[PDB]
């Protein structure tokens, strides 16, 4: 069982500015099978990339994955006040699909 | 009294190069004795299916 | 080397252990193309280009 580990777990604070969030999994991630994912306080999450850094449907570029091996990054080129939501990820290597604790999180 | 050799006037330069081989160091006598024939050195050289 | 000074090496006239670059898996890509990781990677090479 591939545990994940985010680990800006509150780095956010408020943020005003780019982030650099960040997943990591005991045996390395095979063939870039992550996710990442938009949970609005109150609502359902939303897929936010899939792959390493291939984008989504009526999600901007400015959400930028950058992750190979153990797969690591979700950048917030220019932050935007209504993104705010705590971002979690998710393994489809060996697993039983299974997710992260969240990285912003109040 | 050293024969050795100095000069190697075969080819100029190689862009493209596919193939080098070269064998392990060793000595030779290269001194010219005078006197008869006392070595023979036979080849044959084939090309056929590549 | 630098990337624009790509350093090439000729691997020639060896057998090559083919059981020898994801056992470490130090690397985090052994992404092979056409060949694959298989016995077909551990088999009869014309020429070995690093
Ligand atoms: C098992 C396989 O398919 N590849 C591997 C890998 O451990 C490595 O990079 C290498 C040393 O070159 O050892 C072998
Ligand atoms: C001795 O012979 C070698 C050839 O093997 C030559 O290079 C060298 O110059 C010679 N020594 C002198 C003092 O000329
Ligand atoms: C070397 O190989 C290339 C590859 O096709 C070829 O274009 C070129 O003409 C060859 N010769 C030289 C001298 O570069």
């Amino acid at each position: 069982e591939i545990v994940l580990t985010q680990s800006p777990g509150t780095l956010s604070l408020s943020p005003g500015e780019r982030a650099t969030l960040s997943c990591r999994a005991s045996q390395s991630v095979s063939g870039s099978y992550l996710a990442w994912y938009q949970q609005k306080p109150g609502q359902a999450p939303s897929l936010l990339i899939y792959g390493a850094s291939s984008r989504a449907t009526g999600i901007p570029d400015r959400f930028s994955g950058s992750g190979s091996g153990t797969d690591f990054t979700l950048t917030i080129s220019r932050l935007e006040p209504e993104d705010f939501a705590v971002y979690y990820c998710q393994q489809y290597v060996n697993s039983p699909r299974t997710f992260g604790q969240g990285t912003k999180l109040e | 009294k050293s024969w050795m050799e100095s000069e190697f006037r075969v080819y100029s330069s190689a862009n493209n190069c596919t193939f080098e081989y070269v064998s392990q160091p060793f000595l030779m006598d290269l001194e010219g004795k005078q006197g008869n024939f006392k070595n023979l050195r036979e080849f044959v050289f084939k090309n056929i299916d590549g | 080397a630098s990337v624009y000074a790509w350093n090439r090496k000729r691997i020639s006239n060896c057998v090559a252990d083919y059981s020898v670059l994801y056992n470490s898996a130090s690397f985090s890509t052994f992404k092979c193309y056409g060949v694959s990781p298989t016995k077909l990677n551990d088999l009869c090479f014309t020429n070995v280009y690093a």
